[PDB]
């Protein structure tokens, strides 16, 4: 407790055995026959479990662009050259830069903008996904990837993920959306 | 794929591959001994049913050997020479190992069932002939109050021949089961929700206190 809070907390927690997944959260109906993806938390994005992690072997073999894509998103931008730098044992040397290499601090982010306020909120009230994607790649640049809504309406702080609804999916004024941004 | 267990397709393999051989060895048996031998121009022959000879190799297999049904062919005799020392060989895995496998079962699988007007409280942890006891005979005694709770323990592994017995003298209020409070099946099984407490017990003489609390 808090007091001048508690569940309201933002957490996430890596799992050492995908079962024990069970044990992170109530109100979910617990069953070890629900591999999991399917589960509460990990829907949620409270638990992350390396199992999870285990067909990237096939996506390499199949479409190692893909995996590059992955590595450039989650890392920041770790490129071949700073873990040959790396690999020389000196750690990670720099200092300020020219303004050249400079140039390769514009890269897209993963981000989370909320249709509560703002220019796309009117898209919040009764629009349809389809709508803000659109508006928003034309307008700002900006692609939508997914949403992340209130499991909860009517009353819990849970949110779930949903990646690339369907164009007609109807929004809420509560939704958050994952976007890909220049800045 | 409707054998899942890997138990379950050893054992389907082990009998069905005992069955085939056994009866097609009956049939090889069967057609020596009828046809005669071909070195007496069939004249030395032998009129068995196929079942007869069926008989014949289980009372052989089996090592037990009557000889009121017995080979006397030529060939069929060699024949049951090679399949003697085949069917001795077999003695690895097959009778002993299928025994074993069918024996593993679980005895104290299945679910409690709750009666309206009855309590229970389901009891877990550390269970063991002494521990148990020692919480029956103050649990049940007959200086407490004449209340009719009845005792369900929970534990992942198979009771004890005296924790056996000490649970068929207290049949009437006592139950088994096979399960973990780790597991929300075997909670269900336990019927966790309609229970009126539930009690952990601790093995107070582990090795290490922190790892068993
Ligand atoms: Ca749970």
């Amino acid at each position: 407790t808090f007091d001048d809070a508690g569940a309201n907390v933002p957490l996430i927690t890596e799992l050492a055995n995908d079962s024990n997944v069970q044990f992170l959260d109530q109100d979910d109906d617990d069953d070890p026959d629900t591999e999991l993806y399917m589960t509460q938390p990990f829907a949620c994005g409270t638990a992350f479990a390396v199992s999870v992690l285990d067909s990237l072997m096939s996506t390499s073999y199949f479409n190692d662009n893909a995996l590059t894509l992955i590595r450039t998103l989650i890392t920041g931008g770790a490129t071949p050259e700073l873990e040959q730098i790396l690999a020389e044992g000196a750690g990670m040397r720099g200092g300020y830069c020219s303004p050249a290499v400079l140039a390769n601090r514009d890269r897209c982010r993963v981000a989370q903008i909320s249709l509560f306020d703002g220019p796309l909120a009117q898209f919040g009230q009764g629009g349809h996904y389809g709508e803000l994607f659109v508006y928003a790649l034309r307008h700002f640049g900006i692609l939508c990837i997914g949403l992340y809504r209130f499991r909860d309406t009517n009353p819990s702080s849970k949110r779930y993920v949903i990646t690339n609804p369907p164009e007609d999916f109807p929004l809420l004024p509560t939704d958050q959306v994952y976007v890909l941004t220049y800045k | 794929n409707v054998l899942k267990t890997s138990t379950l397709i050893r054992l389907v393999q082990l009998v069905v591959s005992f069955v085939s051989l056994w009866l097609t060895a009956a049939g090889f048996l069967h057609l020596l001994e009828n046809s005669g031998d071909p070195f007496f121009d069939f004249g030395n022959a032998q009129h068995l049913t196929y079942w007869e000879c069926l008989y014949f190799l289980m009372v052989t297999m089996s090592t037990v050997g009557f000889g009121d049904i017995f080979a006397t062919t030529v060939l069929g005799r060699t024949f049951v020479v090679i399949f003697i020392m085949i069917f001795i060989g077999l003695a690895a895995s097959f009778i002993p190992e299928i025994a074993e496998i069918l024996g593993k079962r679980q005895k104290y699988g299945g679910s409690y069932k709750k009666e309206r007007g009855k309590r229970h409280v389901v009891v877990c942890g550390y269970i063991t002939f002494d521990s148990v006891s020692n919480f029956l005979k103050d649990f049940l005694h007959k200086d407490r109050e004449d209340v009719d709770v009845e005792i369900v323990f929970l534990h992942k592994g198979l009771p004890g021949l005296e924790l056996e017995g000490l649970l068929k003298r207290h049949f009437t209020q006592v139950e088994y089961f096979w399960g973990s409070v780790m597991d929300a099946n075997d909670l269900e099984r336990v019927k966790i929700q309609e229970a009126d407490a539930c009690l952990v017990l601790a093995n107070k003489y582990c090795q290490d206190p922190d790892q068993e609390d």
